This record gives structure tokens, C-alpha cells and sequence, in this order.
């Protein structure tokens, strides 16, 4: 079959490359028969490309040996809580500190409303600063798993490069901030910006879920969509913002003070929001309007097909490789059973 | 293998075009042989000749990479175009997005209350200066022009591009503002020329590939946008005539005219909702319903098509530099590899 | 007399004689009827069930606005369709967590049969610009196996 | 919620009162609803519930 | 044409599956011939699995 094409090759000065058989016996062939790849056709050449560097993907990873049989030294047991799987110490350390996170968010968000933490009643007796020492309570945990993963890190430039462990110095460095400041005495500001990142605290939850790793890698695949989306919605606003303010400066009483307020009146247009704050009045105003808010229909439903396809394609190949990978190791169970 | 076909051609009459032989090598065998290329089935015959078609939108592109291979003032024309070629292209591509963007954002900023007339009555900054630096960018951009008037192998050519269309118009606003002021001054087209102002974010399209890109999308589905509008203005038709015909009868009802229900109609349609007009009667409340799913419907219905025209085009203009690169490196490693 | 006013605007329909969409939509919706029906009545069970939980929870209020099922239903179809006029809002906690719910299960039930109708109008209209583009082209080859 | 309660707890009548209420308005901002009951009134707020 | 995959098989010691032989052809061969289906390559084992 191959030594067909072979012989169609010194027939001529062009080789074609058939889209049914597998890409592994046709580059044999070629090296038995010492034939140089890159001379097979120009369509059927992009053709095998395509195919060579899709059965590249799916080899690459098949390699995943290295994780086999607190047994090596300080970085084995490293990586034993590092998928927390492999221990019992490794999955109770996981779920444990993932209770904690929940429970920190919990108390972030309960510190607000007026029935724990701010006055629902003016003269009676609650306003427990008790969430400070919970808060502490957890602040210091956190801080530790920050010091466990610098207890054991093989390479300390590159973890604290990881986004991971900057997420993490995000995470923990607000309340450090806030007791150096009142070491320094109290000024109002700043402190309510401290106390934000107590919800950027979040994003530690990322060890305790698979999709948000997913969504990461493909919004950093996806920089050059997201970088167009922005540049067409912007301009976008503007236009739709000028038009509207320039023909609905005059009215009486027209909330269109200046530019930013058609800013807003054309964001809350184009994404199909409406809250009804500031709403066009005149005939052109109107049509403007409307025809603002179709192109922000389309505008909007530009790039995110683009996200959702990439994203369901990341999850599909590692849905994929994983169980390809269950499939190998079962395939290498029942060849040694037999 | 196709001599195989050609016998089973003549044993029956009608010829059939094998599926994994391809285009470039059965186009080869059927001129050698002499067959008759418009005989080969009816099934078969429409699929070879989609097959035919798919191969063939690649041999334009790789007869295109030459592209300007021509020597003086079409050199720096050259040079000019397409920034990519050396210092002076850069500089100017670079300086030249600087200064639109800040003509566009001078323009935003012009009624900023505090650059504007308010926040000053009691004792008067509202810098009149924004005026030079609009004259500024004018000329800067006429220069741009004039070299395109002057570096433009053809003169009629590069007027009938849409990009030179484009820059004229924005360019005019300018010189007939300096027009009107020159001959007294009268209330009116002012503000509709500073309207047509803001035109001058569209030089980015030489900024960016997606603006071309988009544009190129849009051009190619005229049709279905054609037929958005079509069915958009039934739908609209017929439902602001039901809710007025079902809601004129109120108390003081904001369905003064069928205009104003086309107003409310569009904004439902669309899924907006700013509340403004809202129905009061059930036959009222019901087609509101029915119109809102209507609008969805009809807004859903060409943005598929939308959808994937710009995702097709877009793949095909990412990877033409990227099978460029390795056709590159191919012709680099063919004639060494003998 | 305003009733035989009204059908002066379904005198549009007259326009499917200069319009290809509108026969590929026809054909569309009498091939999708059992989608279509699906959608009304997944819809209609939507309806009931947000609008009784809505307005059970909202009997009594200051000014509530839910009268009855019938003002639920409303808001339940406002709501799920994403439209938001804001004529009546939910007041109590009970409330604005199941008129959430109520937005997210609307988007669902809006977004499972549309896909279906859109797959089957574009399938239609391509089958129908391949039909008449392989007349063409059958008739070109007819033409030049004439010519030679 | 929280980004937008931080934002415009400070206001003259602000129907941002608490964290649920921040809950309220960006849920029914998610889902592109937008009733218009709560919006809000300085420049954070609109830029983070844009 | 089967047997043709198993002489390459015999040839480099790995098998590959035809994509246009099915299965319910490849599979009534292979448990007439006795061969084994899990040294059917790499890549061609995944999607002879599939």
C-alpha cells in the first residue's frame, strides 16, 4: 500500500499522502525506504501536519510515568500532598483546608450585615470583634500551608513565579498590611481597599476545583480575542456614547450630563441590561438606541463563541488524555495478566 | 487505483471519484488518461467538485506570498503599507495610533463637566485649547494623506478603496468647520458636524487585523443581515400595532402613537426592558410575552451564520501566516536535504 | 371595529411572495411543531411553578403588587425571559433568591429549544442553496458536454 | 457584592445596606436582568457592574 | 485485507486497525486469526477503542 504511493513518488516529482491510514507505518516507510518527509505533496503535506502534530498531542503526554512507586526525602512527601489523592494525610490536609477557606469566605461575607457585625440595635446591648480573632484564626492557617508550600518547594524562583503562589501572597498579605498600619496608628481610606482583597481571598478555592485551572488556560490561549473584544467594545461606547449625548444634551431633564454618562447609558445598553436610570427621549435618541443595543448584541456574541469553544476543547483533550491514561494502564494490567 | 475506476467507468458508463485518493493526484491520472472530467457520476460529481474547490482556495495565497517584489517612491510606498519593513514604517504606524488616540480621547473629554462649561459660574478651567490640539492631529492626519496621495501607484485606485473613503470623511470635518466659521455663524449643523467628528477611531482598522476582518464578514453576509432587517421590521410592525390596538384604552397610557409602540416593541425585542412603557391590559401583557420571544427568536436566528463566517475566515487569516512559516522553513530544509 | 383594524397589519404576510427567509422559516416551523410544542409546554409548567412559588411568598407586603397568579405570571415571564421591566419586584429575602432561581431556569428553558430551531432553518436554507447550485452546475456540465 | 458594597456603602439614601443586598443587584445583573430597583451612583460602581 | 494489517504487525511487532475495514469485520478476524487486541498500537488502539 504505501510502496503505491512510493512508486507514485518516483513516477513524478510530487508524493501524496492517503487520509485513512495511520501516520506511524507511512513515516516507517519513509525512513526504511529513505525518503525525506518534507516532499510529500504541499495539500497532503499540510494534511499529514495536521495529523502528525495531533498524534503528537495525544504522545506527548503518554509519557506520565514518572509518578510511580514521605518514602524519598522532603520533596516526596511534597509532592504527596501536592495531588491529594496519593495519602490519607494528603486528602484530609485538602479537604481540611478547604473547609477553612469556605469558612473564612463565610465570615468575610457575614461581617456586614446588621445583625453581627453592625448595629441593628441603637441602645441595647451583637457587634462581636470576635471575627477579628476568627479571622486570625484563619489567617495565621493560611499563612501556614504558604510556609509548608516554601517548606519543601524544589525551586523556589519558579513557585513564587507561579500565579498559584502569587494568588496566594494576594490572599494573605491584606491582613499583615492592615496590622502594620494600626502598628502605625489609624487613617480612613485605605482600609476599606485592605479589606477588599479579604474576597480576592477566594480564588484558593482553585486547588479545590478543576474548571477554574481550565478557564485560566484558556483565557491565557484566548489573550488575542479577549485583547479584540475589548478594542471593539470600547469603540463601540464610543461611538454609541457620542451620538446619543450629542443629540440628547438638550431636553428637559435630560440625565446626559456629559460623556461618561453616555458611557454608561451605552454599557447598560449594549449588553442587553436595561436598569432604566437614563433612557434616550427623542426620536433619534430612540432609533440610536435601539440600534445600540442590536450591535451590542453582536459585538457582545462575537468573541464569546470563540471562549466557549477553546474552553470545551481544553476540557474535551483532558477528559480525553486522562482516560486514555486509565485505559494504558488497564491495557498493561491484562497484557502482564496474560 | 484509478485506473480501476476508469475500468469500472467504462464497464458501466459512468465514472465514480475515490474519496482518499484525493484531488492532485486523481487530477494527474485523469489528464494523462484523457477521461472527460464532467461524466464521472452525479453524487460523485458534486462531491469531487466541493472536493475540488476546498483544495483549490490554496494555490492563490502561496502564488501571493511574492507579494510586492517592485522598486524611488514605490519603494517607500512599499515600505509604507505595510509597516513591517523597517524603522520609518514602525515609527510612523506607531505615531500615528498615538495621535488618533489622543485626538479620540480629547474628543471624549471635551464635555468633562470640569473641563466643560460647568463646575465654573461663581467666579469663572474650561481651557479652550482643546481646539489647537484638534487643529494639530487634522493637519498631522492631512500629512498622512497627502503621502498617500502621493506614494498611491494609482490615484483613482487607492480613492476607490473604502480606507481612503474613510480618512476623506473624517478629514472634512475640520476644513468645513473653518468654512462655516469663516462666514458668520449659525445654530444647526455644529453639532451634527462634531457629530461626524468622532468618525477617526476607524484609522485602527490599519492598527489591528480584526477591524478589516469584521468588515470583511459583514460585507460577505449582506444577505442575511438583509434579511435580519426584513424580518426584524415584520416583527416590529406587527406587534407595536397589536399592543397599541390592545392598549390605547388607558388611563394615561404612553401609547400615544404607533411610533411609541414601535419604541416599546424594539426595546422588548431585544430583551432591554428599561421599563419605560409597559403594558396594563392581559392582551397587552400577553403579546409583550409573545414579542419578547419573538425577539428572541428573530435576533437568534442569522447570528449562527454571523457567527461562523467570522470564525471560518478568521482561522483561514490566522494560519496564513502560520502555514507561511512552515512552508518557509520547508523550502529552507528541502534544497539541503538531497 | 378596532379587531378588523388589526388584521391590516397581518395583510403583511403578503410580502412571503418577495422574501425567501419567510418560506424557509414555514417550512421550518411546520418541520419543527413537535419542538415548538415542547417549548410551549416546558414554558407553561415554568410559568405555574415560579409564578405560585412568587406570589405565595409574597401575599402580604406593604405595597405588593402580586394581586394574584396572573400578576405571577407576569413576572415570571418577564423574569425568565431575561426582560427585567421593573413594574413589579420581589421584596422579601424568600423572594429575590427564587426570582434568581426563576432568571437562571428561564435562560434554560429559553435556550433548550432555540438551538434546535436554528440548527434546522440553517440545515434547511443550506440544503436548499446546495440543491440549487448543483441545478446550476448540472446544467453548466450539461452545457459544455454539448459543447464538445 | 462585595467589590460594588465597598464601592457605594457610601452614599446618601444607598440601597446597598448590606452584603445581601450587594448579592440582590449582582445577581440580577449576572443574568442581564437589570429590574432597576438598586443601581449604582459613583464611578466604581458603574464600571464593576459593567 | 485484514491479514494485510497483520503481516505489518508481524513486520514491526505493532498493529494498527483499518478506518474503513469497521469493526464488526476486524473483530470476527482478529478472534479468528488469535491475535491480540491490546498491542494494536498507540494511537490506532485508542480509536479502534472509540
Amino acid at each position: 500500500d504505501i510502496f503505491r504511493h512510493i512508486l507514485n513518488f518516483y513516477r513524478t516529482g510530487k508524493l501524496h499522502y492517503p487520509r485513512h491510514e495511520c501516520i506511524s507505518a507511512y513515516d516507517e516507510e519513509l525512513a526504511f525506504f529513505g525518503l525525506i518527509p518534507e516532499i510529500i505533496g504541499d495539500c497532503c503535506y499540510e494534511e499529514y501536519k495536521d495529523r502528525r502534530r495531533e498524534n503528537a498531542e495525544r504522545l506527548q503526554d503518554d509519557a506520565d510515568t514518572d509518578t510511580a512507586g514521605t518514602m524519598t526525602a522532603r520533596q516526596r512527601v511534597w509532592r504527596a500532598f501536592e495531588n491529594p489523592h496519593t495519602s490519607t494525610m494528603a486528602l484530609v490536609f485538602y479537604y481540611v483546608t478547604g473547609f477553612f477557606i469556605a469558612v473564612s469566605v463565610i465570615a468575610n461575607v457575614v461581617e456586614t450585615v446588621p445583625c453581627g457585625s453592625s448595629p441593628g440595635h441603637i441602645k441595647e446591648l451583637r457587634y462581636a470583634v470576635a471575627f477579628f480573632c476568627l479571622d486570625t484564626a484563619c489567617v495565621m492557617i493560611f499563612t501556614v500551608e504558604y510556609l509548608l508550600r516554601l517548606a519543601a518547594a524544589p525551586s523556589r524562583y519558579r513557585f513564587v513565579r507561579s500565579v498559584m503562589s502569587i494568588i496566594d501572597v494576594v490572599a494573605i498579605l491584606p491582613y499583615y498590611i492592615g496590622l502594620v498600619m494600626t502598628d502605625n496608628e489609624d487613617v480612613s481610606g485605605a482600609f476599606v481597599t485592605l479589606r477588599v482583597f479579604r474576597v480576592f481571598r477566594i480564588f484558593k478555592f482553585s486547588r479545590h476545583s478543576q474548571g477554574l485551572r481550565i478557564l485560566g488556560y484558556t483565557l491565557k490561549s484566548c489573550a488575542s480575542e479577549l485583547g479584540f473584544l475589548l478594542f471593539s467594545l470600547t469603540m463601540a461606547i464610543i461611538i454609541f456614547a457620542t451620538v446619543m449625548f450629542y443629540a440628547e444634551k438638550g431636553s428637559s431633564a435630560s440625565k446626559f450630563t456629559s460623556i461618561p454618562a453616555a458611557f454608561w447609558y451605552t454599557i447598560v445598553t449594549m449588553t442587553t441590561l436595561g436598569y432604566g436610570d437614563m433612557v434616550p427621549k427623542t426620536i433619534a435618541g430612540k432609533i440610536f438606541g435601539s440600534i445600540c443595543s442590536l450591535s451590542g448584541v453582536l459585538v457582545i456574541a462575537l468573541p464569546v463563541p470563540v471562549i466557549v469553544s477553546n474552553f470545551s476543547r481544553i476540557y474535551h483533550q483532558n477528559q480525553r488524555a486522562d482516560k486514555r491514561r486509565a485505559q494504558k494502564k488497564a491495557r498493561l494490567a491484562r497484557i502482564r495478566a496474560a | 487505483d484509478i485506473f480501476r475506476h476508469i475500468l469500472n467507468f467504462y464497464r458501466t458508463g459512468k465514472l465514480h471519484y475515490p474519496r482518499h485518493e484525493c484531488i492532485s493526484a486523481y487530477d494527474e491520472e485523469l489528464a494523462f488518461f484523457g477521461l472527460i472530467p464532467e461524466i464521472i457520476g452525479d453524487c460523485c460529481y458534486e462531491e469531487y467538485k466541493d472536493r475540488r474547490r476546498e483544495n483549490a482556495e490554496r494555490l492563490q495565497d502561496d502564488a501571493d506570498t511574492d507579494t510586492a517584489g517592485e522598486s524611488a517612491r514605490q519603494r517607500v510606498w512599499r515600505a509604507f503599507e505595510n509597516p513591517h519593513t523597517s524603522t520609518m514604517a514602525l515609527v510612523f504606524y506607531y505615531v500615528t495610533g498615538f495621535f488618533i488616540a489622543v485626538s479620540v480621547i480629547a474628543n471624549v473629554v471635551e464635555t468633562v463637566p470640569c473641563g466643560s462649561s460647568p463646575g465654573h459660574i461663581k467666579e469663572l478651567r474650561y481651557a479652550v485649547a482643546f481646539f489647537c490640539l484638534d487643529t494639530a492631529c487634522v493637519m498631522i492626519f492631512t500629512v498622512e494623506y497627502l503621502l498617500r496621495l502621493a506614494a498611491a501607484p494609482s490615484r483613482y485606485r487607492f480613492v476607490r478603496s473604502v480606507m481612503s473613503i474613510i480618512d476623506v470623511v473624517a478629514i472634512l470635518p475640520y476644513y468645513i468647520g473653518l468654512v462655516m466659521t469663516d462666514n458668520e455663524d449659525v445654530s444647526g449643523a455644529f453639532v451634527t458636524l462634531r457629530v461626524f467628528r468622532v468618525f477617526r477611531i476607524f484609522k485602527f482598522s490599519r492598527h489591528s487585523q480584526g477591524l478589516r476582518i469584521l468588515g470583511y464578514t459583514l460585507k460577505s453576509c449582506a444577505s442575511e443581515l438583509g434579511f435580519l432587517l426584513f424580518s426584524l421590521t415584520m416583527a416590529i410592525i406587527i406587534f407595536a400595532t397589536v399592543m397599541f390596538y390592545a392598549e390605547k384604552g388607558s388611563s394615561a397610557s404612553k401609547f400615544t402613537s404607533i411610533p411609541a409602540a414601535f419604541w416599546y416593541t424594539i426595546v422588548t425585542m431585544t430583551t432591554l426592558g428599561y421599563g419605560d412603557m409597559v403594558p396594563k391590559t392581559i392582551a397587552g401583557k400577553i403579546f409583550g410575552s409573545i414579542c419578547s420571544l419573538s425577539g428572541v427568536l428573530v435576533i437568534a436566528l442569522p447570528v449562527p451564520v454571523i457567527v461562523s463566517n467570522f470564525s471560518r475566515i478568521y482561522h483561514q487569516n490566522q494560519r496564513a501566516d502560520k502555514r507561511r512559516a512552515q512552508k518557509k522553513a520547508r523550502l529552507a530544509r528541502i534544497r539541503a536535504a538531497k
